RNA sequence: CAUAUAUCCUGAGAGGUGAUGCAUAGCCGAGUGAGGCGAAUUCGGUGAUCCUAUGCUGCCGAGAAAAGCCUCUAGCGAGGAC
RNA sequence: UGCAUCCGGUGAAGCCGCCGAGUGAUCGAGUGGUGGAGGGUGUGGGAGUGAGAAUGCAGGCAUGAGUAGCGAUUAGGCAAGUGAGAACCUUGCCCGCCGAAAGACCAAGGGUUCCUGGGCCAGGCCAGUCCGCCCAGGGUGAGUCGGGACCUAAGGCGAGGCCG
RNA sequence: GUCAACCGAGCGUUGAUCCGAGGAUGUCCGAAUGGGGAAACCCGGCACGAGUGAUGUCGUGUCACCAGGCGCUGAAUAUAUAGGCGUCUGGGGGGAACGCGGGGAAGUGAAACAUCUCAGUACCCGUAGGAAGAGAAAACAAAAUGUGAUUCCGUGAGUAGUGGCGAGCGAAAGCGGAGGAUGGCUAAACCGUAUGCAUGUGAUACCGGGUAGGGGUUGUGUGUGCGGGGUUGUGGGACCUAUCUUUCCGGCUCUACCUGGCUGGAGGGCAGUGAGAAAAUGUUGUGGUUAGCGGAAAUGGCUUGGGAUGGCCUGCCGUAGACGGUGAGAGCCCGGUACGUGAAAACCCGACGUCUGUCUUGAUGGUGUUCCCGAGUAGCAGCGGGCCCGUGGAAUCUGCUGUGAAUCUGCCGGGACCACCCGGUAAGCCUGAAUACUUCCCAGUGACCGAUAGCGGAUUAGUACCGUGAGGGAAUGGUGAAAAGUACCCCG
């Protein structure tokens, strides 16, 4: 859900800010998408997740 | 008897010391219960006899 | 190197009037390790005094609690073991009368 | 092919044996306490909340599991059973 | 406590008195007793430096006061014994109480309280020669009893695993 | 051994007890790991031994899981993979403080309270090391023909600032110091080689030219690995291309001949367990640590006293008049002190070596052009974090989400932004010292406490006791110089 099985992409952390300038603490969850890659040209197809950054930048075979 | 002379004797002359001394120590029990014997050291004397051949025996095995 | 021999097992014999009556019943009481069995106990006592053994009892016994000016303190527990010979019954001299 | 108080299974209890033993009312002494001897023991009534009974009958609210035991083959087998 | 001086087992401090002293906090290199190892003075330096009270804290002890109470709804008596000592301990004979218990046996819990011998400062709501108290020694024996080595329930843990 | 003696037995000049170093043994529990379990207690498998008439029984090894190598096999299913089997090497847990990276309060202050403060504190999670982290400019600076990695200390400065412009918070440049390594290695362009995957005018093609072959050093691609070569800001480097050139020998650059490059072997160096590659192995250093040993001088006189270590008076030593003990204030009584001395072994620091790597198939300063200089990155946008800076005109740094470049007339920074100047060269990695700390060990110190004090704990102390539990948590020191601790008698 928060971390890339590939790069380690992992959720960030901070504050949401309301209009009275209340700061209440929130989180900054990755893309993470579930891609079944092929990871060898045989064929075997296995669930990972992975970044939305990391299939634009063609890290997970998905054949 | 010291370890300088317990050094000449064989393995199998070892073990028939260890094994005598051994029947020595279980007599000096039964005679301390039974309450007969006057000498305490002996029992001293059997056990640290039986401790320094198997010193020797393993000082031999380990070389 | 180990050299197990059957007497160390047995530890010492018990002394006591109920211990004396058993003997002149031919029945022998000892103080045995406290990690023996029954049949570990039988084989020692056939090889310590080359006779045969009918039935081997064993009871375990707590330490007594007593107390000190430093407090409170416990003995040892002994494992107690009562041999009953066969009909041989050549007797075991060394229990010192 | 069978309707049988047939057959089999389970099963309280009665009876026999266990029991020429063991125990006992007592009687002798002995006196902390130890010892020896030791009669008769049929026949009825009452009667369980216990047993047959994990039975039987009724009812709805519809009332563990596994091991164990038996049987079947798959399979091992020249020795194996009583 | 720096420095400088002086006193001390021919008796320092501390404590208890006597006799005095200063305007005050206080003083007594004045004295007697007790005691047994360190003190005084001057001049500087530094403070955990002064209590009567916070329903203050710890220890010790008063007042109430030789007062209340001495823990059920059964009940004790006598004779003899032991003993320094007996209403309470022992023995006997009575009397009374429970008797679906206040009898007998297990489980949980306790842990040696069990037995023998000894004791009598503490404890026992009195006393105690007695005791579940104190001291020493002794005592618990399983093919079949209750458990394990047999089986599972609810539930627990949980190889990998999924999720975070 | 001791409380702590009372006995009973014994050892020791043939060297005990005792102190230091290295070994051996080391039940059971505990990460606990053969399986189970209510920690310290139950039940096993396998192999080899012991024992028994045989079963029973005993001893010694070994049997957890996961991760990463290597080897075998390869499901559905075909390629294959997941998985399985075997075998090697690691891990697991504990620890007082110090480090780094994440998560993150409230009481409180603002005389209320929400922004703000408290405070990035308490606490929690993950991880170390003896230290860590940071570190070699995409830096500052301001026209000085200036500094030159990082860290830490003092100033700058409670300043510039910031803030319901409230309470409050709060820099940096510069300058003075500690320490110095202004330190090293890479990636790419290009070569050579090896290989995977595609194919192949399958020949006039690839060696440096001239000669002669040949149909593959493949012919062409592409990917990957390995070895060269290249580590830079005045840009640097490959590609070229002249000039100058400081070992020898050998084998290769398709093949032989004459020319230019790759590669081994001998000197010569040069470095070293170091960041700059690594594991070792020897000899040596009155170098160090871990037990020790020696070490001057009063039985002095008188007096008080139970005792002299007091008073008075004589000597003596002093590289030693530190401090304790001894029957009361001891330099000369004892332990010691100044000062000297001492290590079989183990370990720690050095040094010199074997050893290893490495350069010599090499080096110089010159001339004009193509290629390379770290990509899902920089930049931009949205929402946040943190900087003196609380979103503000908000630069520099940073997280998530979108979009997304250029390789030097390129890019980034100089507090919005633009032009010009200046500085630097991001998206690769290592790096010692200066600094923080003390569970533990050794040696000392105190105008620190002296038993209601000092640690809760001078005494049974994290004990007794209290609580189901996490946890809470006490009180108790002094005879005498020596026990010489009151024989014996009397009342009881």
């Amino acid at each position: 859900a928060a971390v890339c099985d590939i790069c380690g992409k992992g959720p960030g952390f901070g504050k949401s800010v309301s209009h009275s300038h209340r700061r209440t603490s929130r989180r900054w969850n990755p893309n993470i998408q579930p891609v079944r890659a092929v990871t060898r040209p045989g064929g075997n197809k296995q669930r990972i997740n992975a970044c939305t950054s990391c299939i634009k930048a063609g890290k997970v075979s998905r054949a | 008897t010291t370890p300088g002379e317990l050094r000449e004797l064989t393995d199998d002359e070892l073990k028939d010391k260890l094994r005598e001394s051994k029947e020595e120590l279980f007599n000096l029990r039964f005679q301390m219960a039974t309450g007969q014997l006057s000498n305490n050291r002996r029992l001293r004397t059997v056990r640290q006899e039986i401790a320094r051949v198997y010193t020797v025996l393993r000082e031999r095995e380990l070389g | 190197a180990t050299i197990t021999d059957p007497r160390d097992i047995i530890l010492a014999p018990v002394i006591s009037e109920k211990s004396y009556g058993l003997i002149e019943d031919n029945v022998y009481t000892f103080v045995v390790h406290p990690d023996s069995n029954k049949t570990q106990i039988k084989i020692a006592i056939e090889k310590i005094f080359d006779v045969k053994v009918d039935s081997v009892n064993t009871a375990n016994r707590q330490g007594k609690r007593k107390r000190t000016r430093t407090g409170f303190g416990k003995r040892k527990s002994t494992k107690r073991a009562i041999v009953k010979l066969a009909a041989g019954s050549k007797p075991i001299d060394l229990f010192g009368a």
